[PDB]
RNA sequence: CCAUAGGUUAAUGAGGCGAACCGGGGGAACUGAAACAUCUAAGUACCCCGAGGAAAAGAAAUCAACCGAGAUUCCCCCAG
RNA sequence: UUUUGUAUAAUGGGUCAGCGACUUAUAUUCUGUAGCAAGGUUAACCGAAUAGGGGAGCCGAAGGGAAACCGAGUCUUAACU
RNA sequence: AGGACCGAACCGACUAAUGUUGAAAAAUUAGCGGAUGACUUGUGGCUGGGGGUGAAAGGCCAAUCAAACCGGGAGAUAGCU
RNA sequence: GUUUAUUAAAAACACAGCACUGUGCAAACACGAAAGUGGACGUAUACGGUGUGACGCCUGCCCGGUGCCGGAAGGUUAAUU
RNA sequence: AAUUCCUUGUCGGGUAAGUUCCGACCUGCACGAAUGGCGUAAUGAUGGCCAGGCUGUCUCCACCCGAGACUCAGUGAAAUUGAACUCGCUGUGAAGAUGCAGUGUACCCGCGGCAAGACGGAAAGACCCCGUGAACCUUUACUAUAGCUUGACACUGAACAU
RNA sequence: CUUUAAUGUUUGAUGUUCUAACGUUGACCCGUAAUCCGGGUUGCGGACAGUGUCUGGUGGGUAGUUUGACUGGGGCGGUCUCCUCCUAAAGAGUAACGGAGGAGCACGAAGGUUGGCUAAUCCUGGUCGGACAUCAGGAGGUUAGUGCAAUGGCAUAAGCCAGCUUGACUGCGAGCGUGACGGCGCGAGCAGGUGCGAAAGCAGGUCAUAGUGAUCCGGUGGUUCUGAAUGGAAGGGCCAUC
């Protein structure tokens, strides 16, 4: 009887960096703010963090707390 | 029905109702809320459940 | 003898310019309080048909 | 009581057989729906009655749309 | 033959000879090919009967929208760049 | 007098063996119970299948019975072989 | 005594006795859409249904449930109007 | 006990020894009073047990008489059958070998026998499972129905009182 | 308009009498050398019974059907949808009758905004007062909280207080993700029109991940739609919803 689990929700980095995206583009399905929103990234209600301008995907690791913040570059 | 689906139809002269949720052992007061109507398209005071 | 029509398919479809057909969504006829204006908004207009079904749709046309 | 019922005689007509097609009186189920009861299969199969070289139907208390067509039956389209 | 798999001790066959199992009609779509070409094509019928009439009708060139309705635009929306 | 007793024909089939492609699609041999009774038998009528009949076993209804046989629906359906 | 003709003859069936019950005759009940029959050319000491199955001592308790008998106050209640 | 799982319950009998049988006890898993209870003389091709007689049932079989089986002549079948020049042992292997590997043994063929094997022959496992298979049967499973029953309307009226 | 009389009044219900429809498997006569049948006389019932139609109850007497699937053979036992962790081998996904738990709800604030605050536990002192209520200080520094099961996250707080409030508004959607599909989810930004803040700005519900139901059939409200000759209507559609 105890065996049971739900279906997986297909979390994780959809788009890593060093790639050409698109905006509005879904990079990270996540819970909480493992990933954090930075520069032209917003953060969705449930924290997928969306992307707001075209460009290239840079991991910046920024801030006091030592976290992981998302960004859009141009060149 | 615990918790039950009730409406919230416009003051004005216009047939809308929006729709949402009451409770009985919480309120025994009818629901006024100010909400957009899209026939004058402003907002007008809303109540008169079911 | 002449091909019988799929009744419900000819009520539920209609064709397009490039073969395509048209259908209406479904989740519209009741519970609606529940859920969203967001996603009634979505449901509310026709969309096309989907790729692998158009063999299941012009087999019963 | 009259008369009716009834009895005798006599004439005319019928009976019954036959393949199918036709008009009617009765009328299933397997099957399909992926089960099954509404429905289907079908008023099919089958039983019964009656006539003809054909039968039935047939000159509108029918259609249409303000223009009109003009009895019945058959075929092709409308139309899967 | 069915099988993950058979020499298999899983099935079938005693042998020969003859017969025996994806056809038919009307619809639809796709390919190939032939004709004609913004056109193509007739069916039932008439008919010295595959000729020739017959173009009633079907498909195609314009779609969109549930529809009235509009039209290289149409639908939603009070309204779209 | 006796649904009395023993035991032939008559009815039946409890036990063993043979037989089990047999003499026989249920018998033979040797034993076996009833044998004036609710029996046995000849002849001929009656009851027709979702029906009969059955001192009842789901037994018998033409060697075929939890619904006979024959002709039809019929090339019933068969995701099975 | 009867029974599964053909792997079962018995403790299974049936019996006379017992009890419950239906039954007023054009009876109840059965075949039959009806007619007409059987019931029986009988008449509650007769006929059917049901259980137990000679004889002897016997057969206790319960109407909560299901089924049967009695009624006519009340509630509800079809078709009709 | 036709009912008792434990169970061959326990105690007597019988016997050399008796899970059966007989008599008694009760702790009746789970007898019981008309889907009867308890006894019963007789009856039963009924079930169980003991005892005498009796004998090839047995230790332990032996002899004999006839009918087949064997031979001669005549007639002359059958089920089964992929093909066959169809040995054993150990091992491997669709997992138990006449056929594969290795090895041993073996001149070719009849006839009378015996059956251990050829997963022998007969019937597409009856028990098991599956099929969205079938047949019948039961009930407070569902849907309808013959039938039984209630009422209204028509067949259907005349007067009296409430 | 409350409760009741005299009598016209259409008929309904109860009792009594009559006979003429209907019944007679009482008698007598005829067809007729006849236990059928018909006709007549007569007797007894008599508007009862009985037949048809409609309707209610009963109704295995009878017919047609159903009774699921996974399964370490089947049945009994258990389970079937959705969320969370591990098994998941560091992209996603990954089975089992593997190990462990939850959801079929809640809120008019628990939502939006502005301004603001920071908890658990222990020690000390303190009337009833207690191992632990309410006060003050110290250590500590998230062990606490987050409506709930778990995981992730949260100090710029997503935890807590108050004021003002309805953005739990509509019409759209560049683009993306995830599913075979139906679908499900994230979403900058545009037009209108609100709330909060002085402003930059925030708000398309709740910190997120469950809290759900396709289609058909029908209910209610609205309607630049249709309206079987025409004008209407009934119905059908569309939008909202049950
Ligand atoms: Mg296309
Ligand atoms: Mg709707
Ligand atoms: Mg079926
Ligand atoms: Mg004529
Ligand atoms: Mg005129
Ligand atoms: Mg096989
Ligand atoms: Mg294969
Ligand atoms: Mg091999
Ligand atoms: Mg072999
Ligand atoms: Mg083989
Ligand atoms: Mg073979
Ligand atoms: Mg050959
Ligand atoms: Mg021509
Ligand atoms: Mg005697
Ligand atoms: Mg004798
Ligand atoms: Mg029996
Ligand atoms: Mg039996
Ligand atoms: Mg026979
Ligand atoms: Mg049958
Ligand atoms: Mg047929
Ligand atoms: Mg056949
Ligand atoms: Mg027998
Ligand atoms: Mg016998
Ligand atoms: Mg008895
Ligand atoms: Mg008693
Ligand atoms: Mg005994
Ligand atoms: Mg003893
Ligand atoms: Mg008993
Ligand atoms: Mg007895
Ligand atoms: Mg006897
Ligand atoms: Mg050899
Ligand atoms: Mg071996
Ligand atoms: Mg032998
Ligand atoms: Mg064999
Ligand atoms: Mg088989
Ligand atoms: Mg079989
Ligand atoms: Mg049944
Ligand atoms: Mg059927
Ligand atoms: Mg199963
Ligand atoms: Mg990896
Ligand atoms: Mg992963
Ligand atoms: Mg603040
Ligand atoms: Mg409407
Ligand atoms: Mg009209």
């Amino acid at each position: 009887r105890n065996g049971r689990d739900s279906e997986a929700k297909r979390l994780g980095v959809k788009r890593f960096g060093g790639e050409s995206v698109l905006a509005g583009s879904i990079i990270v399905r996540q819970r909480g703010t493992k990933f954090h929103a930075g520069a032209n990234v917003g953060c969705g209600r449930d924290h997928t963090l969306f992307a707001k301008a075209d460009g290239k995907v840079k991991f910046e690791v920024k801030g006091p707390k030592n976290r992981k913040f998302i960004s859009i570059e141009a060149e | 029905g615990i918790r039950e689906k009730i409406k919230l139809v416009s003051s004005a002269g216009t047939g809308h109702f929006y729709t949402t949720t009451k409770n009985k052992r919480t309120k025994p007061e009818k629901l006024e809320l100010k909400k957009f109507d899209p026939v004058v398209r402003q907002h007008v005071i809303y109540k008169e459940a079911k | 003898p002449k091909i019988k029509t799929v009744r419900g398919a000819a009520k539920r479809f209609k064709k397009t310019g490039k073969g395509g057909f048209k259908h209406k969504h479904a989740n519209l006829r009741h519970i609606l309080t529940k859920k969203a204006t967001k996603r009634k908004r979505h449901l509310r207009p026709k969309a096309m048909v989907s790729k692998g079904d158009l063999g299941l749709v012009i087999a019963c046309l």
